[PDB]
DNA sequence: TTTTCAACATATATTAGTAATACTTTTTCTGAAGATAAAATGACTCCATGG
DNA sequence: CCATGGAGTCATTTTATCTTGTGTCACTTACAGAAAAAGTATTACTAATATATGTTGAAAA
């Protein structure tokens, strides 16, 4: 929203051609950054709410749907269950089979 | 959100969209939605339609199909593969529904032939003629005049009669006539590689160029066969004068409606840059020569054949000199000074032709007063676009958009030099423009690989994309405007049929003039936008 | 939710679920990965399914 | 010049002279007053303005310095871009007759929108 | 020599009025392996002229 | 008329690349500076008060 309404109030009156396409670019890098991993920091540097600490885990998107157990594999086909129980074991041979 | 948004009805339907509302707004019902499928999905076969539209097989398809064909709303072909049997393939006719799309300025074409009889029912007569002709599609003066009352004056009835000829109105539509041009270039591109009497195995070039040459020269008379042939014109029956061949079915040839509607635009361009008097001289000067100029007919096979890094030029320059030469003898050396108001000594008033100099006309055989033509239109059309973004984007937009025209791929620093204003303005009247396309962008990287703030920008034209930003004008309100016409029909939808079959009430009288003046506005718009749209689609 | 502490509930992994497939137990599997875990109603529009 | 305004201040003046250079002076009263076929044989008048501008600029009546032939050329380039006037044969220049702009159809001027109530209008946006 | 006094004085705070200057702020404002491809490799052939 | 030279297209490698990698608990802990604006601290005045502070010094032991 921010880097958009920038260009929205921009391009109406102020800014400039050279100080435009780097914004609109940066828009492109967020919206793609948004739905997938790809680009991390090819010396592009971040926007609002950074601090400049070099934080690698920047996404909670394509990954949440993708690998490991985010969701697709673990949380959907692999659903955690209900009405269950877990415990250690001990033999009871005086008990029948089954 | 509120539905007054009007997005669904708006953005996602280009190209095709116009058609399936036109026919819907015109024919409608099942008769429409078939074409909507036909344009979108390309060439299509009779049976294959039903797998999609769910139109009650071989019922609507057949009935609505011929329902289109007499109105020539489809392009029609049939053939067989090597296995056998037969099959039929279709298209959306030419510009086609286009014929419907004007139909008003085709009413205005009276004004040309309107001369020699003015302020008459004869006007109303020939108007009734044409408005019946397009509506009924193909006609025959034998069946039409037969349905027309007897015991009246035949050669007086017919109006056209000896006029049917002119440039416009009608021609026989013959067989492969509306078989698609592109494909008949293939069928005619047979017979040549098809028949090679084992000439030489070497040099497919001798096979190739000769083929295309054979393909070109054999194609020539193909469109000229309908163009004019005396089978219509010459006939002179007994107890009568020269007649057409009413035995033949004819249909309006839009090419001379192309030419006619266009020459008006050539006027309104000239009616600017010269004086109104000599302007008028240019106004009638076309009326004599508006006949043979190919105009919107000249692109023709410019569709359908691969262009060339050379042969495309040998096709261009051919169209450059051609009719400026042979029809150049049909063109204007000494005009009759046809009618004119100027008066008294009229001759040097005619010598004013040279007053037309830039940017058009003003060429001849050396010193006979005359105009170039087949080359004229090419050096004319390119400069017909004029102001297409005036009183829309603001005048400031012109000056630099015009400036971007002179030089090319120019950077805003020196735009700020040649053109001038505080950059605060440029970054509006330019940046605000680029959203509407035109200028596009060139950019080159400097002291980087490619980056954000590590390069410089340049601005170019690509007038194709420019001249193509106004084909949205098609989808623009020719989209919406025609809805306006339709989606309001529901206000009186119950009142409309009441008012038609009644010939009362206060509220009936109330919104009659409302919805009507409303209409007359919506079609006023349609005429205006149409007049603008007359340019970009061809020429 | 995961583990003890939080609460309970346990895990049928992509690896394990195959087991009940091999038996060919339908109503059990659907009784496990559906009713027992998240049973949820959705209202879908036949036209333009969403 | 300088980089800021009072550019068109002199532009509107030079345009008025260049107009007189084309055909005779304004002559707008009734239907056709202009040029009466440009004196005799509009072709026989072959005329620029160009260099003469500097001699006309001598009139001053404004706070400035003089100005070079070069920059004048750009001053004229702007009115080529605005299409107030026309560039022909190097330094030769005409006017586009769009002095009439001063005062179906094509002419954004002498036209006005409705722009109330009825929703059927032709914008240049809402397709975009 | 030292200590207590004293004592002298001078800030310290209020409320003003100026008036003027100087001085900080603030607020704009911009300059791990195995598919996929890309290109260099090379053979094929159309097509050039000439003895 | 035909062998030649030159190029144009078209298989064919070999380089540059990206997606994966057994399962479950149970805790765990946007650059910086520039300019404009706002406002203020002295900068004198009495004028009462009553500590602090310094010094010093004078006065006393
Ligand atoms: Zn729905």
């Amino acid at each position: 929203v921010w880097t958009s309404s920038l260009i929205k109030a921009g391009l109406d009156k102020g800014i400039s051609i050279n100080n435009m396409m780097e914004h609109w670019d940066y828009l492109q890098l967020t919206v793609a950054m948004y739905i997938n991993s790809d680009s991390v920091n090819p010396a592009m540097l971040p926007g609002s709410s950074n601090g400049g600490g070099k934080v690698k885990p920047i996404r909670g998107f394509c990954q949440r749907l993708k690998g490991k157990q985010g969701r697709f594999r673990g949380n959907l086909s692999g659903k955690r269950v209900d009405f269950s129980g877990r415990t250690v074991i001990s033999p009871d041979p005086n008990l029948s089979i089954d | 959100v509120m539905t007054i948004s009007s997005l669904e009805q708006r953005t996602l339907n280009p190209d095709l969209f116009l058609y399936k509302e036109l026919v819907k707004a015109h024919l409608g019902e099942r008769a429409a939605s078939v074409i909507g499928m036909l344009v979108a999905l390309g060439r299509l076969s009779v049976r294959e339609l039903v797998e999609k539209i769910d139109g009650m097989d071989v019922d609507s398809v057949k009935t609505t199909l011929v329902s289109l064909t007499q109105l020539r709303c489809v392009k029609y072909l049939q053939e067989t593969a090597i296995s056998g049997k037969k099959t039929t393939y279709y298209y959306y006719n030419e510009e086609g529904i286009h014929i419907l799309l004007y139909s008003g300025l085709i009413i205005d074409e009276i004004i040309t032939q309107m001369r020699v009889n003015d302020e008459e029912e004869h006007k109303q007569l020939v108007a009734e003629i044409v408005q019946n002709v397009i509506s009924l599609g193909s006609l025959t003066v034998e069946d039409y005049l037969s349905s027309v009352t007897s015991d009246s004056m035949k050669y007086t009835i017919s109006s056209l009669f000896v006029q049917l000829c002119e440039m416009g109105y009608l021609i026989q539509i013959s067989k492969l006539h509306y078989t698609p041009i592109e494909d008949l270039w293939q069928f005619l591109y047979e017979k040549h590689y098809k028949n090679i009497p084992r000439n030489s195995p070497l040099s497919d070039l001798k096979k190739r160029s000769q083929a295309k040459m054979n393909a070109k020269t054999d194609f020539a008379k193909i469109i000229n066969k309908p163009n004019e042939l005396s089978q219509i014109l010459t006939v002179d029956p007994k107890t009568s004068l020269r007649i057409v061949k009413p035995t033949v079915s004819l249909t309006i040839n839009l090419d001379r409606f192309m030419k006619g509607r266009r020459s008006k635009q050539l006027i309104n361009l000239a009616k600017t840059r010269v004086g109104s008097v000599t302007a008028q001289v240019y106004k009638i000067a076309l009326r004599l020569t508006e006949q043979k100029s190919p105009k919107i007919r000249d692109p023709l096979t410019q569709t359908g054949l691969l262009q060339d890094l050379e042969e495309a030029k040998s096709f261009q320059d051919e169209a450059e000199l051609v009719e400026e030469k042979t029809p150049g003898l049909t063109f204007n050396a000494i005009d009759l000074a046809r009618h004119l108001p100027s008066a008294s000594l009229i001759n040097s008033h005619l010598k004013i032709l040279a007053s037309s100099n830039f940017p058009f006309l003003n060429e001849t055989k050396p010193g006979v007063y005359y105009v170039p033509y087949s080359k004229l239109m090419p050096v004319l059309k390119s400069s017909v676009y004029e102001y297409v973004i005036a009183s829309t984007l603001g005048p400031s937009a012109m000056r630099l958009s015009r400036c971007i025209r002179d030089n090319k791929l120019v950077s805003e620093k020196i735009i700020n030099s040649t053109a001038l204003m505080k950059e605060k303005d440029i970054r509006s009247t330019l940046a605000s423009l680029i959203r509407y396309n035109s200028v596009e962008i060139q950019e080159v990287p400097r002291t980087a690989d490619r980056s954000a703030s590590r390069a410089v920008f340049l601005f170019r034209c690509k007038e194709t994309h420019s001249y193509n930003f106004m084909r949205q004008n098609l989808e623009w309100n020719m989209a919406n405007l025609l809805f306006k016409k339709e989606k309001l029909k529901q206000e009186n939808s119950t009142l409309l049929k009441k008012a038609n079959r009644d010939d009362l009430l206060p509220s009936e009288l109330n919104q009659l003039k409302m919805v009507n003046e409303r209409e007359l506005n919506v079609f006023a718009r349609l005429s205006r936008l149409l007049s603008l749209w007359e340019v970009f689609q061809m020429a | 939710t995961e583990g003890r502490s939080r609460d309970g509930g346990l895990r049928l992994g992509e690896m394990e679920r195959d087991c009940v497939i091999a038996y060919g137990a339908s109503q059990l599997l659907l009784e496990r990965l559906m009713i027992s875990s998240d049973a949820f109603e959705v209202d879908v529009c036949d036209k333009c399914g969403l | 010049e300088l980089d800021i305004e009072f550019i068109n201040s002199l532009l509107t003046i030079v345009w008025r002279f260049i107009s007189e250079n084309t055909f005779p002076n304004g002559f707008k009263n009734f239907e056709n007053g202009p040029k009466k076929n440009v004196f005799y044989a509009p072709n026989v008048k072959n005329y620029s303005t160009t260099q003469e501008i500097l001699e006309f600029i001598t009139a001053a009546q404004v706070a400035n310095v003089e100005l070079t032939p070069s920059n004048i050329r750009s001053l004229c380039e702007v009115l080529v871009y605005d299409d107030k006037l026309e560039k022909v044969t190097h330094d030769c220049y005409r006017v586009t007759l769009e002095s009439i702009l001063q005062m179906s159809i094509f002419n954004y001027f002498k036209m006005f929108p409705a722009s109330k109530h009825d929703k059927e209008v032709v914008y240049f946006d809402e397709w975009t």
